[PDB]
């Protein structure tokens, strides 16, 4: 019977029949469905009956059983006396030679707290005043201090009965066998007597002895349970930075993270954190202590370096262990993150050395040389060791592996002004071979701005410009760039300036040079020819030209900040990325009351009628996510009866399967077919079941991408900021106004909130107000704001969409 | 008695120098055990060729792996033992950064925080000293 | 009172057999354990996992969770050990862990389950101790 709460019965019948397994079984089924929680009082007589004196111990134990799981509430059979039929002819149970019987009774007996048995528990200390096992000397320092709890805290249950009433507790610490229940409250020289015992344990024992009296001067003295608590007591001898290396803490850390590259990723934390405290600054996070394994002896044998370079990963252990790994080279060696991260870069971007590092896929090619050469822009000492490293990247010789290289090293001149003059000529070598645009724009940028430092251009340009490929872009990169740097500087038949007639045809004019570009009609829509066309004001000549433009960098660029930069290793960042980060006729008539922070509806139910309704019964309602607190609990609702009746309120819950409206409230009276009665107090909403939760710009982000919010409603007096009217109403259809998606200038703020929320509907909500408040000699329509809106399928998006408009409610009766 | 465990070791002058059952290199100075070095695996010391320039190595194998004895900082401590603590820091100009703080501490556990202090490149070591 | 309830569950959604040592957890142990222990307790496969602000320790045998929780805690050790005794003792009421057969023998589980612990205080048992009571 694993769970059936109509079968009691059966259970009477069942527990009297003259066989005492059907006994058995029957008070067996009336334990497994109370603790269920089942139906058990109508059984009582029954159950009592056979069992009550006897030694024969399984149904002595199964009644037992029962009396410490409810025998309070049952009184058929018990009715409530000081020797109930809990405990009369248990007296013989707790004085029967068998120790089982009698340990048995002494143990539920004194486990209740119940007052209606405080003295048949008393004397019950007997039962197991004689130890004939280790748990019979246990049960009693557990069974005395479970007296001394129920209501004896004073002469009743403290002395000794015949050898213990609160004094096993005392004579376990000289004892065999140890158990100090004692943890509070309780006699003095018995904790006086376990710290004796510290030194004569048992083990078990000793736990029981520690929980109360614990710290050593000792190392140990011996057990698993000194030896727990010896590591908590060594870290305070020692806090200083951190634990550094782990004491007996490690055994059971492991497990913590069973799942299963997590504890090695943890565990190659740790150990690059123990090597050394550097600097740390950016990414060079390395704590616990300055010398404990050192780095960097030349003596040192077979070296540091060698768990060094683990950390320096492709992947060569797996992505978790990858992830920790790459920042962890960054943090024990750099001069930042800068100088282990040229290095690192330098293995994974791509190369004509190793094709286990190059690979045809452009992004990720590009990708890794922004990675190499953002460690340039961010300290110099880089910008010589990236610029021949980058020279090898394009030697590869694929039209995109060119591509990919001539792309980010062509922003690095940019930064780096007339010191990679060197580079150009290796530029141009792969330039020839090309299918795609990437290749085209880089080397047409390198090859332009580098002009003086060369001669060849017209050789190098022409077979490309002849060429085909794919071109849009091209035209954009190849625009601002091809004169640059020295009026006639070059030449192979074609010097400077017929670059600078190139420079023009392919920015959107015509001109017979380098035979003919490939394309001349620039890329997306905004861009077009004309301000290069323009400028070359002096032709291709550092100046005021494209000459300027290419050796400078547009605003700051320093550091790794994402100016000309890309924040570490490529793959390390994917995986930073992708962390969100995220956090009967019935009258009523009622007003919502508060008092001393005590939120409740109040009703006043009302009997206009001279009939009768008595049966008069007054119930809040748990309809979903609303639920009662306390419902009204007066018998009003009688003839002619005005009566104030409170119910309490709650707005979080789970949902009930009856309907799901507004606040469904009871009245109950006379009646047989309509008995109950539904009938309202004022408003409340659907909204109230969504429930708040926020998100931050990154979740936010993730979620538009994930799915539209297209759909937008201009909201009326969204006139006023996020802050007011628009935060209060968002609140109350549980939404929350949190980070920005704007953008504010002298002709840009709109204010604007990303909103969120987690439904309990199957959606998530959110929204961005955004508040059109006039910041320009247009505005959209004036004052007021467009809420973009979704939810997960949209259906919450609405909510968002109207209640942000108004919202009041006021009686005054 | 020295604290971390000899599992094997061998004597260059009256210096003590031996391997732990912790892969330390260590060596006994004044009673007072020091660790050289860290070895990252299980050595065990074949001699001190001076030819090399060496202490001879073995793993599992019979083969060599050779480890240079770091005299300088084994004589500032050393010499710290004595009680002879200007004598170490006549040593100090090679110790590096972090060695000459822990030298110094060497020199501050057996006494004389100031001379632990002029040959201590940290800061903070000299502001406690 | 340091553990709640010392339960024996099927993840078929409710507490097969348990045991509330003095009356608190009621109908309360049949809901902690019928959605806790479905999920392998919210496990990895990790004998600790705490949900719901609960200390639930288990062991998986077939589609059943013998389940030990706490929601404060002496020592590391010790929680385990009740744990273990206690899985020393129901494959000899009831041949591992099966919901029909532990159904059965709710009272031999159940004794055991006081006996073991006592008042949230991890005592100790082995089957031959157990014989005594069931006699």
């Amino acid at each position: 019977m694993d769970s059936e709460p109509p079968s009691e019965i059966s259970l009477k019948n069942d527990l009297e029949k003259g066989d005492v397994k059907s006994k058995t079984e029957a008070l067996k089924k009336v334990i497994i469905m109370i603790l269920n929680g089942e139906k058990l009082p109508g059984l009582l007589m029954t159950i009592i009956r056979f069992v009550l004196p006897l030694q024969d111990h399984t149904i002595k134990k199964l009644l037992l059983v029962f009396w410490e799981i409810v025998p309070k509430t049952t009184p058929d059979g018990r009715l409530l006396h000081e020797m109930i039929l809990v405990c009369d002819a248990y007296r013989k149970d707790l004085q029967h030679p068998n120790e089982f019987i009698r340990g048995s009774t002494l143990r539920f007996l004194c486990k209740l707290k119940e007052a209606e048995l405080l003295e048949p528990l008393m004397p019950a200390i007997r039962a197991c005043l004689e130890h004939r096992h280790s748990y019979v000397r246990r049960n009693a320092v557990l069974a005395i201090y479970t007296i001394y709890r129920n209501f004896e805290h004073l002469i009743p249950d403290a002395p000794e009965l015949i050898h213990d009433f609160l004094v096993n507790e005392k004579d376990a610490s000289c004892k065999r066998n140890a158990f100090m229940m004692l943890i509070h409250a309780d006699q003095d020289r018995a904790l006086d007597y376990l710290s004796t015992c510290i030194d004569q344990v048992q083990t078990f024992g000793d736990i029981l002895q520690l929980v109360i009296v614990e710290l050593i001067y000792k190392v140990c003295h011996a057990n698993p349970s000194e030896r727990a608590r010896f590591i908590r007591c060594i870290y305070n001898l020692l806090q200083s930075s951190s634990p550094a290396v782990k004491y007996e803490a490690a055994g059971t850390l492991v497990t913590l993270s069973s799942a299963p590259t997590a504890i090695k990723a943890a565990a190659q934390c740790y150990i690059d954190l123990i090597i050394k405290e550097s600097d740390n600054n950016v990414k060079l996070i390395v704590l616990d202590r300055l010398v404990e394994l050192k780095e960097h002896p030349a003596h040192e044998r077979v070296l540091q370096d060698l768990v060094m370079d683990i950390l320096r990963v492709l992947s060569t252990p797996d992505l978790e262990v990858r992830k920790k790994t790459l920042q962890l080279a960054l943090d024990l060696v750099s001069s930042r993150n800068v100088e282990e991260l040229v290095i690192v870069l330098k293995k994974e971007v791509i190369k004509t050395n190793n094709v286990s590092e190059h690979e045809d896929t452009d992004k990720y090619r590009q990708l890794l040389v922004r990675t190499l050469h953002s460690c340039s822009v961010r300290f110099p000492d880089m910008a010589a060791n990236v610029i021949p490293v980058l020279m090898e990247f394009l030697s590869d010789s694929n039209e995109a592996a060119a591509a990919d290289v001539l792309e980010f090293v062509r922003e690095a001149i940019q930064r780096f002004d007339n010191l990679r003059m060197l580079i150009v000529e290796k530029m141009l070598e792969v330039f020839h071979a090309i299918k795609s645009v990437k290749i085209y724009r880089g080397a047409l940028w390198i090859l332009g701005e580098y002009c003086s430092t060369k001669e060849d251009i017209q050789s190098v340009m022409t077979e490309v410009r002849r060429s085909l490929g794919e071109i849009p872009i091209v035209e954009s990169e190849i625009k601002k760039e091809a004169g640059e740097l020295k009026p006639e500087e070059e030449i192979t038949v074609g010097p400077v300036q017929k670059l600078v007639t190139e420079m023009g045809t392919y920015a959107t004019q015509s001109a017979l040079s380098s035979s003919r570009p490939t394309k001349k009609e620039e890329d997306r829509p905004p861009l077009r020819g004309f301000l290069l066309d323009g400028d070359f004001f002096v032709a291709a000549s550092l100046a005021t030209t494209l000459t300027k433009i290419a050796l400078r960098y547009v605003a700051l660029v320093q550091e790794k900040k994402k100016q000309n930069s890309f924040v570490a290793e490529a793959m390390l960042l994917m995986a930073t990325i992708l962390h969100l980060g995220k956090s009967d006729p019935v009258y009523a008539e009622a007003y919502v009351h508060v008092n001393q922070y005590d939120i409740v509806l109040d009703v006043l139910v009302v009997n206009q009628t001279s009939d009768t309704l008595q049966n008069c019964t007054l119930e809040l309602a748990t309809l979903g996510d609303l639920k009662l607190v306390e419902k009204p609990s007066p018998l009003t609702l009688a003839p002619h009866d005005f009566a104030n009746i409170k119910a309490n309120v709650k707005v979080a819950s789970t949902e009930n399967g009856i309907i799901f409206g507004n606040i469904v409230y009871d009245v109950s009276g006379a009646a047989s077919d309509r008995n109950c009665v539904v009938l309202s107090d004022i408003h409340i909403d659907i909204m109230d079941y969504i429930q708040p939760a926020t998100c931050t710009d990154a979740e936010f982000r993730q979620m538009w991408a994930e799915f539209e919010w297209e759909n937008k409603v201009t909201v009326n007096t969204n006139m006023t900021d996020l802050n007011d009217y628009l935060q209060h109403i968002l609140k109350s259809t549980n939404m929350k106004c949190l980070t920005p998606e704007k953008a504010l200038s002298g002709y840009c703020g709109f204010m604007a909130a990303n909103l969120y929320a987690r439904s309990i509907f199957g959606e998530d909500a959110l929204a961005n107000v955004s508040i059109e408040k006039p910041v320009h000699q247009g505005p959209d329509a004036a004052v007021t704001g467009h809420i973009r809106i979704r939810a997960k399928s949209q259906g919450m998006a609405l909510s968002l969409g109207d209640k942000i408009n108004l919202s009041q409610k006021k009686t005054s009766l | 008695e020295i604290q971390e465990i000899v599992k094997t070791g061998l004597w260059v002058g009256d210096c003590f120098i031996y391997t732990s059952s912790v892969n330390r290199l260590n060596y006994y100075v004044g009673g007072e055990i020091v660790t050289i070095a860290h070895l990252d695996r299980t050595m065990y010391l074949l001699g001190y060729i001076p030819k090399d320039n060496r202490l001879y190595l073995g793993d599992k194998e019979l083969n060599i792996v050779s480890y240079s004895l770091l005299v300088s900082v084994l004589e500032y401590q050393t010499a710290v033992m004595r009680r002879d603590f200007s004598m170490a820091d006549k040593v100090l100009p090679t110790i590096p950064k972090e060695q000459r703080t822990r030298v110094a501490h060497f020199l501050e556990k057996q006494g004389f925080k100031q001379q632990a202090l002029t040959v201590s490149t940290d800061p903070e070591h000299r502001f406690e000293l | 009172m340091v553990l709640l309830a010392a339960a024996v569950c099927t993840k078929a959604g409710k507490a097969i057999v348990s045991r509330q040592f003095v009356e608190m957890t009621r109908t309360r142990i049949e809901g902690l354990l019928a959605a806790f222990p479905k999920l392998m307790n919210t496990g990895k496969q990790h004998t600790f996992v705490e949900t719901e602000s609960v200390r639930y320790v288990y062991q998986p045998m077939e589609k059943l969770y013998m389940v030990l929780i706490t929601t404060k805690n002496s020592n590391i050790l010790e929680d385990l050990e009740t744990l273990r005794l206690f899985s020393r003792v129901i494959p000899e009421y009831c041949r591992a862990l099966e919901e029909n057969e532990i159904s059965e023998h709710c009272f031999d589980l159940i004794f055991a389950f006081d006996e073991i612990v006592a008042l949230g205080y991890r005592e100790n048992v082995n089957l031959a101790q157990i014989r005594t009571f069931t006699e």
